[PDB]
RNA sequence: UGAAAGUGAAUGCAGGUGGGAACGCCCUUGUGGCGUGCACCAUCGACCGACCCGGAAUGGAAGGGUUUGAGU
RNA sequence: AUUUCCUCAACCUAUUCUCAAACUUUAAAUAUGUAAGACGCCCUUGUCGCUUAAUUGGACGUGGGCCAUCGAAUGAGAGUU
RNA sequence: GAACAGAAAUCUCGAGUAGAAUAAAAGGGUAAAAGUCCCCUUGAUUUUGAUUUUCAGUGUGAAUACAAACCAUGAAAGUGUG
RNA sequence: GUCUACGGCCAUACCUAGGCGAAAACACCAGUUCCCGUCCGAUCACUGCAGUUAAGCGUCUGAGGGCCUCGUUAGUACUAUGGUUGGAGACAACAUGGGAAUCCGGGGUGCUGUAGGCU
């Protein structure tokens, strides 16, 4: 009556790896379908071979929580058809995928802005996970109260009437 | 985590390990001047569960650590407060509980009587011309933050009102200002009377009727409106102020003894231990 | 080749014991500590603030000042043909008490004890000490215990 | 050729000179002493003619 | 060659006369002791001579 | 009598080791054979260098194949030289080998019949080496630490499981299951 | 005493404490107690000069000080 | 063949050969610091401008009981100019 | 595990006794810190004596614990004379 | 006896896996108006008691990895003192004394102080 897997964070990113013009609209296009001001990922050091912005704004992302994260969640499976591979789940129970074109979504778009990418990622945990967060008496969570893929696998597949790659 | 790694671990201290005690802060908190001797320091330790307020005064020991004086939200229902024990005004109940508790032990109850009416003034209490100093206690907040408006420093302003001198600053106090530095005194007899709950009853009566019914079930249990808790609350203090006496609880702890006994398990023996070793070898089909 | 630094070979005296790094315990703090009291020195490597020297770790004073957080541990040192004063101010991490003096304290409670039950007694108290007396006559047994007699082993390949 | 303890232990015997003699109880002190001087005296048990 | 240090003799002279002790006094000077320390003893120990005096001097 | 002197970050011009093989015959041995062993050792502390060492592992190698073939012999060198001795350049030098008394030089592992083979040998080997050696005929089966007769009662019972050369014996340590599997013979006396 | 202009040494039995020569009085033989206590040392103070203070035109009288002098 | 082999290197696992003045969990012998009560131990009481919530404590004291193993052995007159 | 194409750049979840960092050599110390980030500040201030190391217990340099003021920070205990 | 708060020693307390936990407490947990802080009431905050022992927590069980303790190793290695001892030497023996480490095996898997709650 407590194991019940839910949704705890999404973080959405985008695939550009440029700065700049592009960066801000991809920032403002996060703001709008988040509704949240975004955070610049940042890169720790800097490239000769690549001349990557040290200590400057090269990426974005957001987080979303509860009822509007999972309506984000649903949407994103909506342009994802419900249609995933097994690989995209992880040992620890997250998951994720990454697409294109992010117009499959519920927003209007136009080519002088530009086309951006769109990623997720999901983590999954149980209710009692404030142990391993909070600041005063922090404990580690039991191994059978741990998130793994199997039960993950069966969380996704019981409900959302989508269906797993057969690898 | 190979055997390496295990023989070279050291673990932590067993309260630094379940993330009880601060022990960087509790070096400072409880270290006399060498030339003051055996001059003990106090603190007003401060703890916060999901529903009760812990508040004692301790002085510490080589062997441990001494309470003085004890004070929980739980006996606040013997004053009066029986809704809302884990907030801002049962924390400020419980201070001025312990407060006047440990000048009574001390014998300086009705030498430091504090404020008789919380104002919501920052007032120190101060030391008569030709008398005793108040007694000097220390807050302590363990691992909890301390921002402002924190229910810590609510404790510490009912402890000082009660009489203890607690050295403090009106800077975590609910309501202060950040850019003026001022601190009003009307939010801070808001909180000191549970006028913030009230204005909660208020716009929950005001909108979403079923979150005020599955938020504030205690309160409409025995029927309490947002206006009468200004009036419960000084009746508490007043009362707490008459007679703050601890009522020693004379329930059987023999009865408790036995009855954990019932389920407390015991260990195996040797003896068992090899039979079942003899048991596990022969289960296992290949002796 | 030589250095005359303040810390200098004190690579294993300053450093702490195997599995005894991390936090300090907190009962240094709250000993208590006297003018006349005899202490011993011990160099904790984690405090550097009153760090005494080298020379003085796991030396033996008496305390003439007490200030907030260190004392006055009194030592005399060889620098020839005397012996010189020497007042160090050393923190209280680096300072515990002596654990002869408890026991001599002990010694002395229990010779006042003994003189005034003697003197109750109208007897002998015998309260100077003594070295370790010879053995005195004993009469060892041989039932169940009779000896057996042994002979040098040969010398044989062990490898 | 005498170290230094050692003439230290035969002085506060009141061993100082070759060929001299003196009677000393046995206790563990004494015992001790007698170990660190064993290479320049001999002791043993005397009798009542000696 | 110079630098011929050795310490061979050092330890053969300082015995020669002994390792002396300093003297033992039963009181030393304040001077050592803290300042606050040292100036109420001043106070303490001038009211007990006066009272050993008015206590002498009734007697 | 120098104090060792082991190729550090201190001193990293340490010349490379003459003797690069230590073990000749059947590496992958195994414990049924080579039953017998005969151990080389010094009966007193000298300072054998690698460039004798070199020496003798050749002399050993030629005559053990030649004489009694790959399969009759499992020859190792004890020695690792690790400390320097210094030599004036016309600074280290070369390597030697710091040997104690009773410290095995040489030890070689053979069957009942290749005793007197293995005697011969190392009698041999004994010219290339500076300082006196003496050749003993080890008890323990094998280079393992357990007697002869030690080593057939643990055989009997079931306890040795061969792994390449070397092999792997029951102990009273660990939990049941891992070893319950692993040892079929094993007979696990309920006392 | 201070570079100098200058100022310039008693709260007291010319102070207190500990050891301390000699002397006197007892206990009984003691490595004994009591009373003062020369010299000398250690120490707590007091006074004079200098310095640092507060400091109620010229003067620095009283109150001081973690200090300083080859001083009383 | 984004399906595989065995020499190629690499990682890990459990035995196995041999070392460290500038490696070490441990850790001696020798050497080394301190103490072995009368300036001592227990109660009464006085001083303070220090300290304590507080005669509370620290220090210096005062007056009385324990001075008959004056509290390990051995020896030896000592110290300062 | 997430993209893109190797780039674990970057973003997550777990393991992680410190195997990182701590300006410059090495040693020692440090994990709700002594490491990283953020906010406020100039105790890197004036004065006196005491003490430690090198020592002759001279000088210099360095350092330690206090005292008298003025301050910084924190809610506070406290911590700060580089 | 169990639980909570503050601790003392700081692994006979840690790490891992599996069985149990009545009452209370604790915790998980329900929300964002107020004090407060974040990209995000995730953490930190406040206001609460509808729901759950499933996680934390406590306890028991591993011929568990470690940790603690005691014996074997072993008076062995080593070492103070001595000889006009042996040996060319390296080293070794002996005499009067002191005395390990490691391995292996056996046992164990926290104790305790103050203040308060518990069929």
């Amino acid at each position: 009556p407590m194991k019940e897997l839910r949704i705890s964070k999404l973080v959405l990113n985008i695939s550009l790896g440029e700065s700049g013009d592009r960066l801000t609209r991809a920032a403002k296009v996060l703001e709008q379908l988040s509704g949240q001001t975004p955070v610049f990922s940042k890169a720790r050091y800097t490239i000769r071979r690549f001349g990557i912005r040290r200590n400057e704004k090269i990426a974005c992302h957001v987080t979303v929580r509860g009822p509007k994260a999972e309506e984000i969640l649903e949407r994103g499976l909506k342009v994802k058809e419900y249609e995933l591979k097994k690989r995209n789940f992880s040992a620890t129970g997250n998951f994720g995928f990454g697409i294109q074109e992010h117009i499959d979504l519920g927003i209007k778009y136009d080519p002088s802005i530009g086309i951006y990418g769109m990623d997720f990622y999901v983590v999954m945990d149980r209710p009692g996970m404030r142990v391993a967060r909070r600041k005063a008496q922090r404990g580690r969570v039991g191994y059978t109260h741990k998130i793994n893929a199997e039960d993950t696998i069966n969380w996704f597949k019981q409900k959302y009437d989508a269906v797993v790659l057969g690898k | 985590k190979s055997s390496p790694y295990f023989s070279r671990y050291q673990t932590k201290y067993r309260r630094r390990r379940e993330g009880k005690t601060d022990y960087y802060a509790r070096k400072r908190l409880i270290a006399q001047a060498k030339n003051k001797y055996n001059a003990p320091k106090y603190r007003l330790v401060v703890r916060f569960s999901n529903r009760f307020v812990t508040c004692q005064i301790v002085s510490s020991r080589v062997n441990g650590d001494y309470v003085l004086a004890h004070a929980h939200s739980s006996e606040l229902p013997r004053y009066g407060i029986k809704w809302g024990l884990a907030n801002w005004t049962a924390a400020y109940a419980t201070g001025l509980l312990v407060a006047r508790r440990a000048l009574a032990k001390v014998g300086l109850a009705d030498k430091y009587e504090g404020v008789t009416e919380p104002e919501g003034e920052f007032e120190l209490t101060e030391a008569i011309e030709d008398g005793p100093r108040p007694f000097k206690v220390f807050l302590d907040v363990g691992l909890k933050r301390t921002s402002t408006g924190s229910r810590v420093f609510g404790a510490m302003k009912g402890a000082s009102d009660g009489g203890l001198f607690i050295p403090h600053s009106p800077n975590r106090f609910p309501g202060f200002d950040i850019e003026t530095e001022e601190l009003d005194d009307e939010t801070l007899r808001k909180y000191i009377y549970g006028g913030h709950v009230a204005e909660y009853m208020e716009m929950l009566i005001d909108d979403d009727e079923e979150r005020y019914q599955k938020q504030f079930s205690g309160l409409i249990a025995d029927g309490i409106e947002s206006d009468q808790l200004e009036d419960i609350y000084a009746e508490a203090y007043a009362k707490i102020r008459e007679d703050p006496s601890f009522q020693k609880s004379g329930k059987d702890a023999a009865a408790f003894k036995a009855e954990s006994l019932k389920y407390t398990q015991r260990k195996l023996t040797a003896e068992e231990r090899k039979e079942r070793f003899n048991a596990k070898v022969i289960e296992a089909g290949r002796a | 080749p030589h250095s005359y630094g303040i810390r200098a070979r004190t690579r294993y005296t300053f450093q702490r014991g195997f599995r005894e790094h991390g936090q300090i315990r907190l009962s240094t703090y709250l000993k208590t500590y006297k003018v006349g009291d005899i202490v011993d020195i011990k160099v904790n490597g984690a405090v550097q603030k009153g760090m005494p020297h080298k020379y003085y770790h796991g030396k033996t004073g008496v305390v003439y000042n007490v200030t907030q957080s260190s004392v006055g541990v009194l030592i005399y040192k060889v620098v020839g043909n005397r012996y010189m004063e020497k007042r160090v101010n050393v923190r209280i991490e680096h300072v515990k008490h002596s654990k002869c003096r408890q026991d001599f304290l002990d010694r002395v409670k229990a010779n006042e004890a003994k003189r005034k039950e003697a003197k109750a007694q109208g007897k002998t108290v015998q309260l100077r000490r003594q070295p370790a007396p010879p053995a005195t006559a004993h009469f060892v047994s041989t039932e169940n215990n009779e000896p057996v007699t042994l002979h040098p082993v040969a010398y044989d390949t062990t490898i | 050729n005498i170290p230094p303890k050692a003439r230290k232990i035969m002085q506060l015997l009141r061993l100082i000179q070759i060929n001299n003699g003196v009677f000393v109880k046995f206790n563990k002190a004494t015992k001790e002493m007698l170990q660190v001087v064993e290479p320049y005296v001999t002791y043993g048990i005397p009798n009542l003619k000696t | 060659k110079s630098k011929n240090h050795t310490n061979h003799n050092q330890n053969k002279k300082a015995h020669r006369n002994g390792i002396k002790r300093p003297q033992k006094h039963r009181y030393d000077s304040l001077k050592y002791r803290d300042a606050k320390f040292r100036r109420n003893q001043k106070f303490a120990n001038r009211g007990t001579v006066e009272a050993i005096r008015q206590a002498k001097a009734s007697a | 009598k120098n104090k060792p002197y082991p190729k550090s970050r201190y001193n990293r011009a340490v010349p490379d080791s003459k003797i690069r093989i230590f073990d000749l015959g059947r590496k992958r041995a195994g414990v049924d054979e080579f039953p017998l062993c005969i151990h080389l050792v010094s009966n007193e502390y000298e300072q054998i260098t690698s460039e004798a060492l070199e020496a003798a592992r050749i002399c050993a190698n030629k005559y053990l194949v030649k004489i009694g073939g790959k399969d009759s012999f499992h020859l190792r060198v004890r020695a690792h030289p690790f400390h320097v001795v210094r030599i004036n350049k016309m600074k280290p030098n070369g390597l030697v080998a710091r040997v104690n008394i009773g410290q095995i030089l040489m030890s070689v592992r053979t069957k009942d019949s290749s005793r007197a083979t293995a005697i011969e040998a190392l009698r041999r080997c004994q010219y290339k080496f500076p300082g006196q050696q003496r050749i003993i005929v080890s008890k323990k089966w094998g280079f393992s630490q357990y007697a002869r007769d030690e080593y057939i009662e643990k055989r009997s019972r079931g306890e040795i499981i061969p792994d390449g050369c070397y092999a792997k014996f029951l102990n009273k340590r660990g939990s049941l299951q891992e070893k319950l599997d692993l040892f079929p013979e094993a007979s696990f006396n309920l006392a």
